[PDB]
């Protein structure tokens, strides 16, 4: 009957509730120093020169 | 009785929103505020490819930044050379009702399916010259929505009856499925270290799936409607949702949480599709009123516009160096922006 | 995939034959055909050209007036019609596959030749090797000249290597300098820069012994370098 | 030579300021909406050879015979060979929207894949270089410089551009009458009803408007003139700004897709 | 000219495959697209025997024309998801079985899928073909049991030929797009090939008055 998947829902949930987490300061401020890490590779938010940009003509 | 299960679920739910709550101490809009602005982004039209009779549904850049493919309702599906934008192939279909089409990591394949509830595989590379089938995939029960390469021989599709899979090209038949979502599944992107995968279906709920165990692992709540489009942030550890909303979000693997929300009070119509850019600074977002916006995805701000068709943009993405963005729309008009 | 030739024998100065190759399955429409031609003990050297769709039709300038090339497409059989036959036509023909986009390698599947004996501005590539002895287990290089630049002004160099075993067809090695064909054992490779090329083998096996030579295809009147032979 | 009146030639002045200036007025707001699909090329080569050949018409008009000024064989006709070229690039126009609303009915399934762009934008290019190759081709009674054999070869050529209008709108209503009966009575005198209101007006402006001024140029070769004909020429040529501010009352207005895109801007 | 010889080739390609790209798309400029709706009835198993897993497509000529027909019954998933695909067919046709008055609660689920898709906004300027099948079981059951079951504001007669004409009223008073789209219903006379000419009138209708829209004459 229904007694199944009532049984089956109950131990997906009690997989995911002890799940380890950590503070929201930590995990903003470890998405700022990828960004500035990697600013000077980034051609669509620093335009290069027309030399080397292959989409000139 | 079944009143048994009431008190299982209602307590669990309880407990996982405490859980989330104890760790929210500030908001990412609050240590972000001391950084720079973006300033103003202007970009222009560099190229425009011309062939397609008919509305564009899909499209998918090569891995060396230069070929692409793309398909549309009539029965054809072409490669285009994006820098003299010249035609390599052009393949007739079995069934005109396309909806997806992925390209290989390798090169080597590419693959194609619709309302037929079929995923066909294509060779790009014989002895005569040709391009040919090389495996038909059967057994969805409904219409496919996505499909992903891990390598030259396995693929992750995605259907409209609730279920996702993983199959074996080699064989023909399909090891893993993944069940869990109540609604009709929409669309899928992998990782960069290839092991897990995120999902978004009409439930107004993402999952998070595991390749290998073959089971979920975590669920993400929030939008209040349909779910479009997702994608994954280039370090591996974020991504961020579209929605008939007109919302988009940027979630947490690691905090299990939302970090912020990218709405505006002019825009009515829902999103059709996401992507980022290579620094993971900007966030592209195609929309229903027939534009493209940019957003800079730590501060929220609107950055720019991108306007050149009559008609609704159905999908977008962002080559592999960094070099070019690429838009296709149902007024049959790729257009290369840079 | 086979090509299949005919004709030839002895002809009187004056007259006239036409050759005829066929095709196997080989998808034919696809593929822009050549006729590449060699002397007794001599080297190779280029004919005529004829493209897909009957369109663009080139011509050597010895055989400018004389010989004309066509196609039958749904027979599957390519011709080419002599008149007015000399004592410089005595040689062998060969038809040549070749296919033109982006990421393809022209020239890689020869016939097996015919006989033909009558009655009895240009890039020039040079080099200068004739029957090196070489023992086996050891690496050699072969190299080549031009008298232009090779190098393009989008990034391609092209130069093409052969190899010849004796009483075989030539064979496809490297399509582009840094790029070797399907079908070739890893111990090959090949480098170069401007107008110097080197080709170079690792460890040398007994089935290596033949002739090569050095093609170009940079602008259109192909000219082939002549034969380096290898011997034990 | 100009003799019409010294008190009759003062209101023509007053009547050409105020049917003059509706007809700049009325086809520049009609090329402000266009919206285009390839049938509107057709309606543009008559909304813009109806500005030029009515400032410069107006403008020499007014030149010869109010306020008097006098020129030569070359002076003169540059303004021949320029309101000629402005009014045969007004009747090649209303030919091409009647050959092409003719391959509308007769062969309703095979109309989208002929007239096409690739053969509706080189079309009109071919009735701009014809209507300047006969309106300088004078190399060489009441028009001056001009013989008597060459008025017999303009109104032999634009008379039958005028026999394939009164026929091209007597096969529409015609072919979409026939056809109203057949799907009423079995199919399921509402569709040639509201092509019959709509398809009178165009050939009762059509024919009263090309119909004096072409009948009195008949009088110069056909015999002789007289007086009283020369003083009611100047009026009769009046009758062109008139089939020039109503054309966008007839063919632009009267549309469901010109006036949805009216109402958002 | 500034191209080398293997790029001068790989031009003559491109317009090779353009040249085989136009002629196939006047090629299906010739034929007639068709939808098709319904319950899943076995009303469907007769028009598609006499007109000769996830989308079905038959096709058939009558009189040199040339039309496909699609079938989209198998599908059970969400509809508003995919039903922006058929955005640009000629005519929907729409299935409707008399007999089923009884059975109030199927006659009512087809007035249901009839009125939603009626009013779409992907569908604003379409005609709908409309058949009503099952005429001979339907004089038997109208005998024996009233049509105030199904609709009880009946106010009519119940006999035969004044029942029939009130289901028309029925369907054709949902249409809330009165100005642009119309309905042509036949009943289904099953004996000969009146069926298939009919819909061969039925969309030489919507062909000519869709060129008297593009030319800008109405
Ligand atoms: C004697 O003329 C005139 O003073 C004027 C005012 N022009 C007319 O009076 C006039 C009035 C009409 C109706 N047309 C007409 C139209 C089409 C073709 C021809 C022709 F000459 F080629 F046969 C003539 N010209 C002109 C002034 C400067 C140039 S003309």
């Amino acid at each position: 009957a229904s007694i199944a998947q009532a049984r089956k829902l109950v131990e997906q949930l009690k997989m995911e509730a002890n799940i380890d987490r950590i503070k929201v300061s930590k995990a903003a401020a470890d998405l700022m120093a990828y960004c500035e890490a990697h600013a000077k590779e980034d051609p669509l938010l620093t335009p290069v020169p027309a030399s080397e940009n292959p989409f000139r003509e | 009785e079944l009143d048994q299960l009431r008190q299982e679920a209602e307590q669990l739910k309880n407990q996982i929103r405490d859980a989330r709550k104890a760790c929210a101490d500030a908001t990412l809009s609050q240590i972000t505020n001391n950084i720079d602005p973006v300033g103003r982004i202007q970009m222009r039209t560099r190229r425009t490819l011309r062939g397609h009779l008919a509305k564009i549904y899909a499209m998918h850049w090569g891995t060396d930044s230069r070929l692409l493919v793309s398909a549309s309702q009539d029965g054809k599906l072409i490669i285009w050379d994006s820098y003299t934008t010249n035609k390599v192939h052009a393949i007739p279909l079995r069934s005109s009702w396309v909806m997806t089409c992925a390209y290989a990591p390798s090169g080597n394949y590419v693959a194609c399916g619709g309302l037929d509830n079929i995923c066909s595989i294509y060779n790009l590379k014989t002895r005569e010259g040709n391009v040919r089938v090389s495996r038909e995939l059967a057994g969805h029960t409904g219409y496919l929505s996505c499909c992903r390469f891990l390598d030259d021989n396995q693929i992750v599709t995605s259907s409209g009856d609730t279920t996702c899979a993983l199959w074996d090209i080699e064989t023909g038949q399909q090891t893993t499925t993944f069940t869990g979502h109540t609604g009709d599944v929409m669309s899928l992107s992998l990782a960069p270290d290839t092991r897990l995968f995120v999902s978004g279906a009409c439930d107004a709920s993402a999952k998070l799936w595991d390749v290998r165990e073959g089971m979920c692992r975590q669920t993400f709540t929030g939008h209040e409607s349909d779910i479009n489009a997702i994608c994954f942030f280039p370090n591996g550890n974020a991504f961020a949702t579209g929605s008939d909303d007109a919302t988009c979000r940027l979630f947490d693997l690691r905090a299990d949480q939302e970090l912020m929300t990218y709405s505006h009070d002019n825009i009515i119509c829902g999103i059709t599709s996401v992507s980022f850019s290579k620094s993971g600074r900007l966030l592209l977002a195609g929309y229903d009123d027939f534009n493209c916006n940019v957003w800079d995805a730590l501060k929220a701000d609107r950055a720019g516009v991108l306007a050149g068709h009559d008609n609704r943009v159905s999908c977008l993405g962002v080559t592999d160096d960094g070099m070019a963005v690429a838009t296709g729309s149902w007024d049959s008009f790729l257009k290369i922006w840079n | 995939v086979q090509l299949v030739e005919s004709g030839g024998g002895l002809v009187q100065p004056g007259g006239s034959r036409k050759l005829s190759c066929s095709a196997s399955g080989f998808a034919f429409s696809s593929f822009g055909m050549h006729w590449v031609r060699q002397a007794p003990e001599k080297g190779l050297e280029w004919v005529a050209y004829i493209s897909s769709g009957s369109g663009t039709i080139y011509y050597a300038d010895t055989v400018k007036g004389r010989f004309t090339i066509s196609r039958d497409d749904p027979k599957n059989t390519l011709f080419l019609q002599m008149t007015s036959l000399r004592s410089e036509d005595t040689a062998m023909y060969y038809c040549v596959r070749s296919i033109y986009y982006y990421g393809s390698s022209p020239f890689d599947f020869w016939g097996q030749g015919t006989t033909l004996t009558v009655s009895s501005s240009d890039i020039v590539m040079t080099q200068a090797t004739s029957s090196v002895p070489v023992t086996p287990g050891e690496s050699v290089s072969i190299s080549c000249r031009s008298s232009k630049s090779l190098l393009h002004s989008n990034g391609n160099t092209y130069l093409y290597w052969f190899l010849q075993r004796p009483g075989q067809s030539p064979q496809l090695l490297i399509y582009r300098m840094s790029n070797l064909a399907s079908g070739v054992p890893d111990r090959f490779s090949g480098s170069g820069s401007g107008t110097a090329f080197t080709l170079t083998i690792s460890r040398l096996e007994a089935e290596d012994v033949g002739v090569y030579y050095c093609m170009q295809h940079l602008e259109y009147p192909l000219t082939f370098g002549a034969g380096t032979k290898l011997e034990l | 030579f100009m003799v019409l009146n010294p008190s009759q030639q003062l209101a023509i002045a007053v009547l050409s300021l105020t049917l003059g200036t509706f007809t700049v007025l009325e086809n520049l707001l009609v090329l402000c909406v266009i919206r285009c699909r390839p049938s509107y090329h057709f309606i543009g080569s008559l909304a813009v050879a109806d500005l030029l050949g009515s400032v410069i018409f107006v403008y020499s008009f007014i030149d010869f015979h109010v306020f008097h000024r006098k020129d030569s064989r070359n002076v003169f006709l540059f303004k021949l060979g320029g309101v000629t070229a402005s009014f045969t690039a007004s009747v090649g126009s209303l030919f091409l929207t009647a050959i092409d609303r003719y391959i509308s009915i007769h062969r309703p399934l095979a109309y989208k894949r002929i007239v096409t762009r690739p053969k509706a934008v080189v079309a009109f290019c071919l009735m701009w270089t014809i209507a300047i190759v006969i309106a300088v081709l004078p190399l060489l009674d009441i028009f001056p410089h001009i013989d008597e054999t060459y008025l017999m070869f303009w109104i032999g050529v634009t008379s039958v551009l005028l026999l394939f209008i009164v026929y091209a709108y007597m096969y529409i209503l015609w072919k979409a009458h026939s056809h109203a009966v057949r799907m009423i009575q079995r199919g399921t005198a509402r569709m040639d009803i509201r092509l019959a209101k709509t398809l009178v007006l165009i050939l009762v402006v059509l024919i009263i408007c090309w119909g004096p001024l072409l009948a009195i140029m008949v009088y110069d070769v056909f015999g002789k003139m007289n007086k009283l004909i020369k003083t009611v020429f100047a009026f009769c040529s009046m009758l062109c700004l008139l089939n020039s501010t109503v054309n966008p009352i007839i063919y632009a207005l009267r549309s469901k897709d010109l006036r949805h895109a009216f109402r958002s801007m | 000219c500034t191209l080398s010889a293997e790029d001068k080739a790989a031009v003559e390609r491109s317009k090779m495959i353009d040249r085989n790209l136009r002629e196939d798309g006047e090629k299906a400029a010739r034929e007639v697209k068709l939808l098709l709706l319904g319950a899943g009835e076995s009303g469907k198993s007769t028009i598609v025997k006499q007109m000769k897993t996830g989308i079905v497509e038959t096709h058939f000529t009558f009189k040199d024309l040339h039309f496909k027909m699609f079938d989209v019954g198998g599908q059970r998933s969400e509809r508003k998801k995919w039903i922006h695909c058929f955005e640009g067919v000629t005519a929907i046709i729409f299935c409707v079985a008399l007999s089923d008055y009884d059975l109030m609660n199927r006659m009512h689920e087809s007035m249901k899928l009839f009125d939603s898709i009626c009013n779409n906004k992907w569908f604003t300027d379409t005609s709908i073909i409309l058949f009503l099948n099952k005429k001979d079981l339907f004089e038997e059951k109208i005998k024996k049991s009233p049509l105030t079951i199904c609709y009880p504001e009946y106010a009519g007669s119940n006999t035969y030929e004044e029942a029939a004409a009130y289901i028309q009223c029925q369907f054709e008073d949902l249409n809330k797009r009165k100005d642009t789209k119309e309905i042509y219903t036949h009943f289904t006379c099953a004996t000969d090939t009146k069926n298939v000419q009919f819909v061969f009138d039925a969309v030489t209708d919507v062909i000519i008055k869709n060129n008297l829209k593009d030319c800008g004459l109405f």
